RNA sequence: UGUAAAUUUAACUGUUAGUCCAAAGAGGAACAGCUCUUUGGACACUAGGAAAAAACCUUGUAGAGAGAGUAAAAAAUUUAAC
RNA sequence: AACUGAACUCCUCACACCCAAUUGGACCAAUCUAUCACCCUAUAGAAGAACUAAUGUUAGUAUAAGUAACAUGAAAACAUUC
RNA sequence: UCUUACUUUUAACCAGUGAAAUUGACCUGCCCGUGAAGAGGCGGGCAUAACACAGCAAGACGAGAAGACCCUAUGGAGCUUU
RNA sequence: CUCGAUGUUGGAUCAGGACAUCCCGAUGGUGCAGCCGCUAUUAAAGGUUCGUUUGUUCAACGAUUAAAGUCCUACGUGAUCUGAGUUCAGACCGGAGUAAUCCAGGUCGGUUUCUAUCUACUUUCAAAUUCCUCCCUGUACGAAAGGACAAGAGAAAUAAGGCCUACUUCACAAAGCGCCUUCCCCCGUAAAUGAUAUCAUCUCAACUUAGUAUUAUACCCACACCCACCCAAGAACAGGGUUUGU
């Protein structure tokens, strides 16, 4: 039984899961954008996300410089932590990380995703998109709502 | 060594599937096998089981004359077991004799 | 339940055996026989 | 315990060929827009993503030339520029890494 | 042949207007059945002995506890209707049963889930889909027209209620837990058996009983509540306080019943037959009903004297 | 096995003997040895037999070919088309004199299992048995527990 | 499969369609015997009178 | 008398660890599917029957038959007034 | 009062053609040799002369089974770092 | 008493690689009866569309070792001795 | 039958069955006043304790209980466990023997394998039993002592099925030491009316009553959106949600 059990039991232990995680989370800051199993990535993306956080509490926060010197293992991306980062989603209340599902891995068949940083400086992944407005489904739920607006103004 | 042996089953199962089918059309005109059989014999008619299931099947008419018959046959026997010797000997009942 | 002990028709406790009407009149058909066969070897 | 009797291979053939035991056909197979090699619809196109990868390698490399050794991130913004671009205004104060090549078309500059 | 989903083609604008014209939809849907008795009402039988009415569905909000006027304590557990309306009637001669059958509809849910038979179903009625659909028996004169609204005043403090509802699920589960089996001891010995059946069956019979109990699914099966007391009424979220527990996690859907315990035998003389009808109602029901026993939580403290 | 081979009914070949009897065996070719000692009794048969059994069967066109061979063989040629081929390594005249006639008699048709030892086209001529045959009919053909005229 | 052609009814209704696709009643095996009450007086007539009872017995 | 075997001569092998049934007995407990002798039968060869069935009953000499007459062959019973 | 019912008996045709150990007899695969034969044989003389079974010997391939079991710390520019 | 929770291993699923004992043939049900005396395979009943995956250990007198106890063999050997 | 092996005591675990019933139910008799008993008929749904010594099954003893039942199941069950005993190789004591060695003796020590191919089975879904307290009542009964039954009320234990408000182990949850729910019948006999046998007679006489359930009802019940994501659903599969698909 595993109801409500929200973490996932990977490496060795709980501890190993925490280095687990803060390695991957360590590279990711550094180079802002990396691939690892997809489980992997799922579990680490929260921590990504709550960094920034910490990171907007700015450098004279002790207790937002403890938290970055615990899971940054390379010291120079803490200066890049409260000085780059945190600065590029002054504007944003969440959502700083994309996570996409990738072709499985060529020796294991994991299954693999990319995370990234949102604004960085790297070639864009090529993102989903949704299909165009003009195609023909959606003219013609374009013309029901011009039709219901024309109805309700008068 | 069961193609052998099947010989027999074959010959015996054959009999019991005419015996079948001469009951069933024995019962058709309300007589048991065994009054057919019987009474037949006892007008000198020697037609075997499997003719009788061939006659049942594609010649009903003459069947069931063959169970009139019999049905005649076997009402003489009682006629006459009722009797204490005064009657005649029954039209069918008569025997033909052979030396 | 309703064992016989052993083999069935063998040893001290047997399965019983009856007499049918039919087993009857088989035996008294071949004591007619006897019976004739004793007057014909008289004479 | 040890097998009482060897299986038959019309009894093997009903387990191994089994519909639980066959591949199933996947519907969910499309054609890439951009490159129109194969992909599947919840999964990156695998030739877009080698591409984009490649491209982010050199990126890196350069990167690492300018870095030029260990625990030496920068604390400023940085911006990719190839052949035949200038600095914007919107890309002043942050580091440039210059690309020997020509800007794809698939990487729009921001 | 690809399977296809209701936003897959949908572009970036479309997929916000296509939210909310479906939602509104749904709402005015619901508002258009909350004047039952004006729409054509069936007859209303007065109430007589033998009479089965129709029962709710609710979800199971949680737990909390209540205080007697004796001073003892009660836990209860609270059980919301949400969007409960009858669905459909079936006469006692086409049920292939003893009696008729009313069928009702629980907790709305998105019309982009559910199969296409059932959504032509859910549109000639004019309603938005249910989650849960539960078949009520009742007698004839208990009949409720289709699309009428049920609500948590549909029961009264002081009755007994029989809750049904899926089991929690614990999965695949050794016999001890599933059946309570001791196992064996932990020490002096025991090699690689601690927690096992043991012997399952005798020799003798060479196999093993149709029904011996043996590892396996622990449940989510239906499983039945009898005889609970209804303590309370919240008549303004439509909450139902029933004493102790009942089968199931925590929001999960229940279906809620008159008793049929033989000692609640004939206990709806003073109960609303066929059903509550707030409309109908001509004076208000206050916010809270609550069984004589039970101290308000606005009452003054207990005092033995 | 019977269930191990193949089976036919038993018939004739253009209704062979309704009109006229007509011999299916159509050809026979020898092949006897000058010199082989397994071809010893086929010579004998060759010098006083063959001729006289041609006498009596003209309908029969028989081809004795001499040649040198380990195993003396005769096949026969049927009307219907069957192709029959024996075997008369070191038989006696006498039995090769039985086997040729033997042959000679045969229809050509396959010496398999004859499910019935007997064939008709008209079984019955009072008419086959069906459900009807020997059931009264009854006034107006009501069924049992049938209301008429109501 | 041959119980597939059994069609048992415990009163005397049988299907419409059941019905219409009979050909025959079979006779019944057993002949019912009559009750008392069922007797014609020509019956009750016909049988003698078997003994003569006192004159003086209550009965 | 009805029958066709018999002894002798020559030359060998295998069998010499036995079962149930009826009958006359012995041992045991007038137990054993027990043990020991005697007379006979059957089995260790066929087929049918006794539910299945070595030992009970019917029956033996060999193939084909889509004939026929038979053999052994099915369990009966129902109760206390004065 | 009969009928059913065997490999018993009759019927058409045929006949050496249903016991362990043992014993007598009639044939015979293939091989070599003598002489024949010459699409595969004949009369003889010979012999390492015939395998559904020895927890047989050797080789092949199955079954158990795609089961038990086995293996590579992380990211990255493959430099490096953790 | 009287067990519970969590972690790791194992586990199950995906990918790669890939053993062993075992195996007369199997189209491999339950009950009662029977029987070389304890039946999936016989008699009488009942049950019964087909085929995976995960568990279990009541049966297959389950696998493994030509019982080491016991007796037998004019079979051995060690030891002791008037 | 089995020695080309059918694993041998007691215990643990799980129990299937018989009734010749230990407790609980219904009855007849009594040297049955009552309270307790004795005996027999009927009843197998449900239940039938924890400990000290002993390897023990037993037995004795302590403390309880409505009661601590008798048996069968390869003296049920070791491919589920245990190894104290028993019954290998070491050793001691008493005894026997010239000795080797031995003994129904005692005594210390002494390796319990197996990855499940087949059969079978893996929610017989859901009606509950019992003790005690109060009351009846110091009543019926009885010289006294003693002392009920039926009805009624309450409170518990066990069993079955669920649950997490609090407590507790714990902490998005799983748990008990916690809480909640739990509903029908039992045929032995006792009595009328009334024939054979004009009284009588409860009747394998016709018949009437105690006296009976189609066990009641309850639960379950609509389905190619489904690539994907989430989940109180889950080994895989399946299932629920996504109007919660940047
Ligand atoms: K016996
Ligand atoms: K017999
Ligand atoms: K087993
Ligand atoms: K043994
Ligand atoms: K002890
Ligand atoms: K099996
Ligand atoms: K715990
Ligand atoms: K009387
Ligand atoms: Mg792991
Ligand atoms: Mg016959
Ligand atoms: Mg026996
Ligand atoms: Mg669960
Ligand atoms: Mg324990
Ligand atoms: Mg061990
Ligand atoms: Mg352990
Ligand atoms: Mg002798
Ligand atoms: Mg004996
Ligand atoms: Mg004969
Ligand atoms: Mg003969
Ligand atoms: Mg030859
Ligand atoms: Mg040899
Ligand atoms: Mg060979
Ligand atoms: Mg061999
Ligand atoms: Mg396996
Ligand atoms: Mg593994
Ligand atoms: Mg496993
Ligand atoms: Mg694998
Ligand atoms: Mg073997
Ligand atoms: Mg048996
Ligand atoms: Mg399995
Ligand atoms: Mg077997
Ligand atoms: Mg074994
Ligand atoms: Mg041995
Ligand atoms: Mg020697
Ligand atoms: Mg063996
Ligand atoms: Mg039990
Ligand atoms: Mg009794
Ligand atoms: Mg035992
Ligand atoms: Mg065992
Ligand atoms: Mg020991
Ligand atoms: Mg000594
Ligand atoms: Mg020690
Ligand atoms: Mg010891
Ligand atoms: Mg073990
Ligand atoms: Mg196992
Ligand atoms: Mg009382
Ligand atoms: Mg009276
Ligand atoms: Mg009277
Ligand atoms: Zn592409």
């Amino acid at each position: 039984i595993s109801h409500g059990r929200v973490f996932r039991r990977m490496g060795l232990g709980p501890e190993s899961r925490i280095h687990l995680l803060r390695n991957l989370l360590t590279g990711l800051v550094r180079h802002e954008r990396i691939e690892a199993p997809w489980a992997r990535v799922d579990e680490m993306r929260g921590y990504a996300e709550k960094l920034i956080d910490y990171g907007k509490l700015g450098d004279t926060n002790e207790r937002a410089m403890r938290m970055a010197d615990f899971w940054l293992t390379e010291k120079d991306l803490i200066p890049k932590l409260f000085q780059v980062l945190a600065p590029r989603y002054k504007d944003q209340t969440g959502g700083y990380t994309r996570m996409l599902q990738i072709p499985n891995r060529s020796l294991d068949r994991a299954k693999m995703a990319v995370i990234e940083y949102k604004g960085n400086c790297l070639p864009p992944l090529p993102l989903p998109r949704r299909d165009s407005h003009l195609t023909l489904l959606n003219q013609l739920l374009q013309g029901l709502r011009q039709d219901l607006r024309q109805s309700q103004e008068a | 060594v069961k193609c052998t042996k099947a010989r027999y089953l074959k010959k015996k199962n054959m009999r019991t599937l005419w015996i079948n089918r001469i009951t069933a059309a024995s019962q058709e005109h309300g007589l048991k096998y065994p009054a057919l059989i019987g009474n037949l014999v006892k007008c000198q008619v020697e037609l075997n089981r499997k003719v009788l299931a061939d006659l049942a099947i594609y010649e009903p008419k003459t069947f069931k004359s063959l169970a009139a018959l019999a049905s005649r046959r076997r009402h003489e026997g009682f006629a006459a077991a009722l009797g204490d010797g005064k009657e005649p000997e029954g039209i069918f009942s008569r025997v033909v004799q052979y030396h | 339940r309703g064992r016989i002990p052993g083999r069935q028709w063998i040893g001290k406790h047997r399965r019983p055996r009856f007499v049918s009407l039919r087993a009857k009149q088989n035996m008294i058909r071949r004591l007619e026989i006897e019976a004739e066969n004793h007057y014909w070897l008289s004479m | 315990a040890a097998p009482k009797n060897r299986r038959t291979i019309e009894v093997n053939r009903c387990r191994r060929r089994n519909p639980q035991k066959l591949i199933k056909v996947k519907n969910n197979i499309d054609v890439c827009p951009e490159c129109g090699h194969l992909k599947q619809k919840h999964v990156l196109c695998a030739y877009c993503y080698e591409k984009v990868c490649k491209e982010t390698a050199e990126i890196r490399r350069q990167i690492g030339k300018q870095e030029g050794g260990p625990f030496k991130a920068p604390t400023i913004e940085t911006v990719v520029l190839y052949t035949g671009e200038t600095p914007s205004e919107q890309d002043q104060g942050k580091r440039i890494i210059e690309r020997d090549r020509k800007r794809p078309s698939w990487f729009t500059q921001n | 042949k690809s399977g296809t989903w209701w936003d897959e083609h949908l572009s970036e604008e479309n997929v916000p207007f296509i939210k909310q014209l479906v939602s509104d939809e749904d709402k005015a849907q619901l508002a258009s059945k909350l004047c039952p008795l004006k729409d054509e009402p069936w007859p209303i039988h007065p109430w007589e002995p033998g009479s089965f009415r129709v029962g709710l569905i609710a979800l199971k909000l949680g737990m909390m506890p209540l205080w007697t006027k004796d001073g003892q304590k009660h836990v209860v557990t609270l059980l919301q209707v949400q969007d409960c309306h009858v669905l459909k009637y079936t006469s006692k001669e086409n049920c292939n049963g003893k009696m008729a059958t009313l069928s009702v509809g629980g907790k709305t849910v998105s019309r982009f889930r559910k199969a296409t038979s059932i959504l032509e179903f859910y549109r000639e009625l004019g309603l938005p889909p249910k989650q849960t659909v539960k078949i009520f028996n009742i007698t004839d004169n208990a009949a409720i027209k289709p699309g009428t609204p049920l609500y948590a005043a549909h029961f009264r403090p002081g009755q007994y209620v029989d809750v049904t509802a899926k089991t929690i699920g614990k999965g695949f589960q050794g016999v001890m837990k599933r059946w309570g089996f001791k196992g064996q001891p932990a020490t002096h010995g025991q090699t690689k058996t601690h927690r096992r059946p043991g012997a399952v069956a005798t020799g003798d019979i060479g196999r093993v009983w149709p029904g011996t109990k043996m590892p396996g699914k622990m449940g989510n099966i239906y499983r039945t509540e009898y005889g609970l007391k209804v303590w309370r009424i919240n008549t303004k979220h439509n909450i139902i306080y029933v004493n102790g527990s009942v089968p199931g996690h925590k929001n999960c859907l229940v279906k809620v019943k008159d008793s049929k315990l033989p000692a609640y035998k004939d206990l709806g003389k003073n109960l609303p037959f066929p059903t509550y009808f707030p409309d109908g109602d001509e004076e208000e029901l206050p916010e809270d009903l609550y069984d004589e026993n039970v101290c308000q939580p606005g009452a003054p403290s207990i005092t033995f004297a | 096995t019977a269930r191990g081979t193949p089976s036919r009914f038993l018939a004739s070949v253009l209704h062979n003997g309704l009109g006229r009897y007509v011999q299916q065996l159509q050809r026979l070719s020898f092949s006897v040895s000058r010199d082989g000692a397994s071809s010893r009794g086929a010579r004998e048969f060759v010098e006083r037999e063959v001729i006289d059994f041609a006498r009596r069967n003209p309908g029969v066109v028989i081809y004795v070919n001499s040649r040198p061979c380990c195993v003396p063989r005769v096949v026969a040629e049927y009307l219907n088309g069957a192709v029959r081929e024996e075997s008369i390594h070191c038989k006696s005249v006498e039995e090769i004199s039985t086997l040729v006639q033997k042959l000679a008699d045969q229809s050509g048709l396959d010496v398999i299992r004859i499910r019935k030892p007997f064939h008709t086209d008209n079984p019955s001529i009072q008419g086959q048995w069906h459900p009807f045959t020997n059931k009264p009919t009854t006034f107006r053909g009501l069924r049992p527990r049938e209301v008429q005229d109501p | 499969t041959m119980m597939e052609r059994l069609h048992l009814f415990p009163d005397e209704y049988i299907p419409e369609d059941i019905l219409k696709n009979l050909v025959e009643e079979l006779p019944q095996p057993r002949k019912i015997p009559k009750r008392l009450d069922e007797y014609t007086q020509e019956e009750i007539d016909a049988f003698p009178r078997l003994w003569t009872p006192p004159e003086d017995y209550r009965l």
